[PDB]
C-alpha cells in the first residue's frame, strides 16, 4: 500500500524478490543505484531483480480551488513548511531519544550493581542465622 | 517477549537458587539426625 | 537480569533512591543546509504572486486563459459530482479496516504471552515459597539439633 | 483405563506391588497368591498356594526377591518370588497371625503380630525365635523402625506402642486414637508412621531421635467401620504425598499430607476396599476389595 | 530500547524490593534468636 523509504503512497508501484517491502519506485531506484542492495534488511539487489505492481490507478480528488495560484500561491507553502517542521521534529526526537537511551544505561548501571550488592547481603545474613 | 524472555533465559537461575538453600537444609538436617541420635542414645547410658 | 513482575503484588522510594545513588556514582543532499538555513531562519519564500494580481496585461489575460482552465476543471469535476467522491469513500473505509484486524493479532498475541506468564510464575514460586519453608523448618529444627547436642552433652 | 481384576474366589484383603513395580500380589480368602502383570492387559500369570488360613499379610522384600506372608492358620511362611514355593515355614505362633514385617535393608528378620498377646521376632535362618514382647493382647499391625531398632505394633488399647530391640522394654506408646488401631505404614521418609482406625479417624507420627513426646500431627476424616469389622490399611505415597486409604462404605479414600483435603473420594466399587497399593513408580493404584476383585486407577 | 531498559530497571527495582524484605528480617531473626 505504502512506501517504506519516502512514506509515500506510490502511483508507481514496484517490490523486489531481493526485499518484499512495498517501496516507492524513486527512492527505490535512488538507493539501489547508491549502494545496490535492499535498504531496509539490504539483501544484495540489482535494480532488475525486482519486479513493479500494477496498481488500481488511485487518485485524490482536484479540490474546488485548484488553478495556478491555489496550486502556486498558497499550496506548495504548506508542504514545504510541513516538510521543514515534521523533519525538525523529527531530529528533535532523535536527540531525545539519545538522552533518554543515556538516562536508561544510567538506570541499568544502578539495578546491576545494587542487586550485586544486596543479592549478597540478604545470604549473607542468612549464613549468619545458620551458623 | 523479550523481557518475560530475559526472565525466561535466567528463569531457571530463580528457582534453581532456592533450591540449593532448600537441600543445604535437608542435607543439614541430615547433619542434625545424623547427631541427634548420637545425642538421644548418648543419654541411655549416662541415665544407666 | 533476574525479575519476575508477575509474582510480587507489591518501596519505589527506597529501590529508585540507592539507584540514584549508583548512577550518581556513574545525510542528503545540499539541501540538508539549505533546509537548515530555510529552517532555523524561519521565512517563507517569496511566493508566486504573480499570475494574481495585474507584464500586468499578461497577467490579466493570464486570468482569462486560467479561469477558462477552472471552468474546464469544473466540468471535470461536475461530470462526477457525488459519484467518484463515493468511489473514493466506499475505497477508503475498505483500506482503513486492514490495520485495526492487525492490532486485533497484536492484543492476541500479547495477552496469551500474558497468559503463559501468569501459571509459569504461580508454578515457580510456588516451589520457591516451599524451599523458604523448608529453609524454615531445618533452620529452627537445626537450633533445636543444637540444644539437643547442648542437652545430650551436658547429661 | 478402569482396569477391573478379577478371578478370586473370595474377598480380596492384601494387595501390592513388586518393589520394582513389575509383577503384582493379590490374595484375600482364598488361601492362595494371585499373581499378575501389572501393565500391558493387567495380565494374570502365576499363583502361589499352601497357605490353610486365609493369607492375612503379603509383605514383600524391598528388592523383591522374596515373599514373607502371615497366614491365620498359626504360622508365618517365607517364599521365593523367584519360584513362588516356601522357603520356611515361621511357626511357633501361638494363634491367628496377622501381621508380618521384614526388616528393609538391614539384616535378615521379621517382626510378627499374632492373635495370641506377643510381638514376636524371627529369623529368616534358624527357624528360631529371636524375641518376644507380650504386652496383653493380640497384635494387630507390626512396623519396624528404620533403623531396625524398635519394633511398632498396633493392638486393641489404642495405645500405638514400639519397643526397643535391645532394651526390650516399651519403648514409644502414643495415645489419641478413638479406637482400635488398624493399619501402620511407615512412610518413605522413614520417618513418620501412618496409621488407620475404624473410629473415623487416622492419625500420624514421626518416630525421631527427637519427636515433640506428643507427636500426633496430622490428622484425617472419613473412614468407615461396620458391623464387619474388617480388616483396614493404609498406606504413604512412594513420595509421600498422598494419603492412601480403604474402607467399608465403598469408597476409595485418597488425601493429601499437605492441605489434609479430600483429593478423591472414589466410588466404582462394589465392595468394601480392604488394600489400597501405590506403585513404587507409576501413578498406579491398584484397589483391593471385599468384592471379589480388583480396581487398577490411574491417577 | 527505551522499553526494554524501563521493564528492566522498574523489575530490576523490585529485586531489591524483595531482598531488602529477606535481609531486613534475616538479621533480625539474627539478633533475636
Amino acid at each position: 500500500l505504502i512506501c517504506s523509504i519516502s512514506n509515500e503512497v506510490p502511483e508507481h508501484p514496484c517490490v523486489s524478490p531481493v526485499s518484499n517491502h512495498v517501496y516507492e519506485r524513486r527512492l527505490i531506484e535512488k538507493y539501489i543505484a547508491e549502494n545496490g542492495t535492499d535498504p531496509i534488511n539490504n539483501q544484495p539487489l540489482s535494480e532488475e531483480q525486482l519486479i513493479d505492481i500494477k496498481v488500481a490507478h488511485p487518485i485524490r480528488p482536484k479540490p474546488p480551488s485548484a488553478t495556478s495560484i491555489p496550486a502556486i500561491l498558497k499550496a506548495l507553502q504548506d508542504e514545504w513548511d510541513a516538510v521543514m517542521l515534521h523533519s525538525f521534529t523529527l531530529r528533535q526526537q532523535l536527540q531525545t531519544t539519545r538522552q533518554e537511551l543515556s538516562h536508561a544505561l544510567y538506570q541499568h548501571d544502578a539495578a546491576c550493581r545494587v542487586i550485586a550488592r544486596l543479592t549478597k547481603e540478604v545470604t549473607a545474613a542468612r549464613e549468619a542465622l545458620a551458623t | 517477549e523479550e523481557l518475560k524472555k530475559h526472565e525466561d533465559s535466567a528463569i531457571p537461575r530463580r528457582l534453581e537458587c532456592l533450591k540449593e538453600d532448600v537441600q543445604r537444609q535437608q542435607e543439614r538436617e541430615k547433619e542434625l539426625q545424623h547427631r541427634y541420635a548420637d545425642l538421644l542414645l548418648e543419654k541411655e547410658t549416662l541415665k544407666s | 537480569v533476574d525479575a519476575l513482575p508477575y509474582f510480587d503484588q507489591g518501596v519505589r522510594e527506597a529501590a529508585a533512591a540507592l539507584v540514584e545513588e549508583e548512577t550518581r556514582r556513574y545525510t542528503d543532499i545540499m539541501r540538508n543546509e539549505f533546509e537548515r538555513l530555510a529552517a532555523r531562519q524561519p521565512i517563507e519564500l517569496l511566493s508566486m504572486k504573480r499570475y494574481e494580481l495585474p507584464e500586468c496585461v499578461n497577467n490579466s489575460m493570464a486570468q482569462l486563459e486560467h479561469q477558462a482552465v477552472r471552468i474546464e476543471n469544473l466540468e471535470l469535476m461536475s461530470q462526477h459530482g457525488c459519484n467518484a467522491w463515493k468511489v473514493y469513500n466506499e475505497n477508503l473505509v475498505h483500506m482503513i479496516e486492514h490495520a485495526q484486524k492487525e492490532l486485533q493479532k497484536l492484543r492476541k498475541h500479547i495477552q496469551d504471552l500474558n497468559w503463559q506468564r501468569k501459571n509459569m510464575q504461580l508454578t515457580a514460586g510456588s516451589k520457591l515459597r516451599e524451599m523458604e519453608s523448608n529453609w524454615v523448618s531445618l533452620v529452627s529444627k537445626n537450633y533445636e539439633i543444637e540444644r539437643t547436642i547442648v542437652q545430650l552433652e551436658n547429661e | 483405563p478402569i482396569m477391573l481384576l478379577s478371578g478370586h474366589e473370595g474377598e480380596v484383603y492384601c494387595c501390592k506391588f513388586h518393589p520394582n513395580g513389575s509383577t503384582l500380589a493379590s490374595a484375600g480368602f482364598d488361601r492362595l497368591i494371585l499373581l499378575w502383570n501389572v501393565y500391558g492387559d493387567c495380565d494374570n500369570y502365576a499363583t502361589l498356594k499352601g497357605h490353610s488360613g486365609a493369607v492375612m499379610e503379603l509383605h514383600y522384600n524391598t528388592d523383591g526377591s522374596m515373599l514373607f506372608s502371615a497366614s491365620t492358620d498359626k504360622t508365618v511362611a517365607v517364599w521365593d518370588s523367584e519360584t513362588g514355593e516356601r522357603v520356611k515355614r515361621l511357626k511357633g505362633h501361638t494363634s491367628f497371625v496377622n501381621s508380618c514385617y521384614p526388616a528393609r535393608r538391614g539384616p535378615q528378620l521379621v517382626c510378627t503380630g499374632s492373635d495370641d498377646g506377643t510381638v514376636k521376632l524371627w529369623d529368616i535362618r534358624k527357624k528360631a525365635a529371636i524375641q518376644t514382647f507380650q504386652n496383653t493382647y493380640q497384635v494387630l499391625a507390626v512396623t519396624f523402625n528404620d533403623t531396625s531398632d524398635q519394633i511398632i505394633s498396633g493392638g486393641i488399647d489404642n495405645d500405638i506402642k514400639v519397643w526397643d530391640l535391645r532394651q526390650n522394654k516399651l519403648t514409644y506408646t502414643m495415645r489419641g486414637h478413638a479406637d482400635s488401631v488398624t493399619g501402620l505404614s511407615l512412610s518413605s521418609e522413614g520417618s513418620y508412621l501412618l496409621s488407620n482406625a475404624m473410629d473415623n479417624t487416622v492419625r500420624v507420627w514421626d518416630v525421631r531421635p527427637f519427636a515433640p513426646k506428643e507427636r500426633c500431627v496430622k490428622i484425617f476424616q472419613g473412614n468407615v467401620h461396620n458391623f464387619e469389622k474388617n480388616l483396614l490399611r493404609c498406606s504413604w505415597s512412594p513420595d509421600g504425598s498422598k494419603i492412601a486409604a480403604g474402607s467399608a462404605d465403598r469408597f476409595v479414600y485418597v488425601w493429601d499430607t499437605t492441605s489434609r483435603r479430600i483429593l478423591y473420594k472414589l466410588p466404582g466399587h462394589a465392595g468394601s476396599i480392604n488394600e489400597v497399593a501405590f506403585h513404587p513408580d507409576e501413578p498406579i493404584i491398584i484397589s483391593a476389595s471385599s468384592d471379589k476383585r480388583l480396581y487398577m486407577g490411574e491417577i | 530500547e527505551l522499553s526494554h531498559a524501563l521493564y528492566q530497571h522498574d523489575a530490576a527495582c523490585r529485586v531489591i524490593a524483595r531482598l531488602t524484605k529477606e535481609v531486613t528480617a534475616a538479621r533480625e531473626a539474627l539478633a533475636t534468636l
